[PDB]
């Protein structure tokens, strides 16, 4: 299609802003420490300097906190995740994170569909932008960041017919097997499926069923500075957004990219939910396809 | 730099909180707490600017 | 919010100099000396092979009190420019400290 052609005649270079910052950790950084810097600096994740190595390894993302909250779970030391002080470096060697999913990142000069295959294909949700003359992460691309540039030039050009059609039609999303909780549920089974399931939020819905709010990796992070507690209690710490499979594309994504949230909960008329749409979900369909 | 052998021009730029202000270019660096040294510094990439931070332990 | 350029030493400037050789010999590093308050240093990367450079420029801040300058020069690459500054700058630095 169209939308498809831009994307291969597009540098990642492209959505670069003229001035940027860029936080890096030194992977010999103490976590907790990370943590903060990730806090204090206003941001979600960040590349990863090896010293040793001389290079970038990948990325400290609120999942890796997570797989790290979860080992002291599972040995019963809950009590200590907050107080501990191994280096970054320790545990990702833990896991032989650097050999076993090791950096995946892309040229300034690369295609910006390159970008969006490369984020589903391995299955993550930042790609550092690294310039292969220098070795210098000049920045990191999002699904959000790639999506927020492509509806600029979706707006200031003619739509597509598909770009009217609904969901339903479409049939962009996931609808089948939502991992969501319950009101009552304990943050600890939270952390459970989050660990198994590898998915970013989870609907928190009530007895028939409707949401009522939703529950992120970091909120379960966030609370760990008990673990028993009732999803609902532990929301005392502190966006849901909805859509209809009646609602036009174009409608959606005016909605995911205006909205600055991350995904939408499809939701029947009596807002049980039925299905997600995602960034990957949209980005998947306009360009991939 | 080849070799290993042995009225300091005045400094108007000192501390920060646009781009010239900073300096691309030069190094710039955070009061060292808690065993923590911050490094920042920015650089261009053809039309672009990025602002780096690196954080790292002593 | 507090970030402070180069690095503030208030010894006298010849000796600061000598401080900084002495260290650079130590951190094994080459310079050339371009004049009493500015030199060019230059660092062999020995998994890369490769060079990192940069450059020192001394200043007076006060009258007792000076400023250090660090400036930089010119499928992932080997080879990092601006980590292996950051890096090179808190080499030095450090032999500095103490
Ligand atoms: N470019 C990359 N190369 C290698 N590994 C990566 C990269 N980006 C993320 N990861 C790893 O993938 C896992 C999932 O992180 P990812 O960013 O995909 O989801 P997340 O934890 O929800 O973070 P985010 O807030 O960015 O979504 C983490 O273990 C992270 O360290
Ligand atoms: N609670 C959930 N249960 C089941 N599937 C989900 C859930 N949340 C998202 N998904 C689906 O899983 C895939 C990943 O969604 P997720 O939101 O983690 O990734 P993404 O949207 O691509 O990343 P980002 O949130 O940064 O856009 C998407 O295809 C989405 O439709």
């Amino acid at each position: 299609s169209v939308y498809t052609t831009f994307m291969k005649s597009h540098r990642c270079y492209d959505l670069i802003p003229t001035s940027s910052k860029l936080v890096v950790f030194d992977t010999s950084l103490q976590v907790k420490k990370a943590f903060f810097a990730l806090v204090t600096n206003g941001v979600r994740a960040a590349p990863l300097w090896d010293s040793k190595k001389q290079s970038f390894v990948g990325m400290l993302t609120i999942t890796d906190f997570i797989n790290i909250l979860h080992r002291y779970y599972k040995s019963a030391l809950v009590q200590i995740y907050e107080l501990e002080e191994h280096k970054i470096e320790t545990w990702r060697e833990v896991y032989l994170q650097d050999s076993f999913k090791p950096l995946v990142c892309i040229s300034p000069n690369a295609s910006l569909f390159d970008a969006v295959s490369s984020l589903i294909r391995n299955k993550i949700h930042r790609l550092p932008v690294i310039d292969p003359e220098s070795g210098n992460t000049l920045y990191i691309l999002t699904h959000k960041r790639i999506l927020k540039f492509l509806k600029l030039f979706i707006t200031e050009f003619p739509k597509p017919e598909f770009m009217s059609k609904s969901l339903e039609e479409l049939q962009i999303g996931t609808y089948a097997n939502i991992a969501m909780v319950r009101t009552t549920t304990p943050v600890y089974v939270a952390l459970g499926i989050f660990v198994q399931h590898r998915v970013s939020a989870l609907p928190v819905v009530d007895e028939k069923g409707r949401v009522v709010d939703i529950y992120s990796k970091f909120d379960v992070i966030n609370l760990a500075a008990n673990l028993d507690v009732s999803v609902t209690k532990a929301l005392q710490h502190r966006g849901v957004l909805k859509c209809y499979l009646h609602e036009t594309l174009e409608a959606i994504i005016n909605r995911l990219v205006e909205a600055e949230v991350h995904r939408l909960v499809v939701v029947d008329e009596h807002d049980v939910v039925k299905g997600i749409v995602s960034l990957s979900d949209i980005l998947q369909a306009l360009v991939l396809t | 730099m080849y070799h290993q052998e042995p009225a300091p021009p005045i400094l108007p730029l000192q501390v920060i909180l646009g781009i010239s202000h900073v300096m691309l270019n030069h190094l710039y660096a955070l009061s060292i707490k808690d065993g923590v040294m911050v490094l920042s510094a920015t650089h261009r990439y053809k039309k672009k600017y990025v602002t780096t931070l690196l954080y790292k332990p002593i | 919010a507090k970030w402070h350029l180069g690095i503030r030493s208030q010894s006298k400037p010849n000796d600061i100099m000598l401080e900084v050789y002495r260290a650079m010999k130590a951190l094994s590093y080459e310079w050339k000396i371009i004049n009493p308050y500015h030199v060019r240093v230059r660092r062999q990367n020995v998994k890369t092979g490769k060079f990192s450079k940069m450059s020192l420029q001394l200043y007076q801040v006060d009258a007792k009190s000076y400023l250090l300058d660090f400036k930089s020069l010119t499928l992932q690459p080997t080879g990092h420019h601006t980590m292996e500054f950051f890096e090179m700058c808190a080499a030095l630095i450090i032999q500095l400290a103490r």
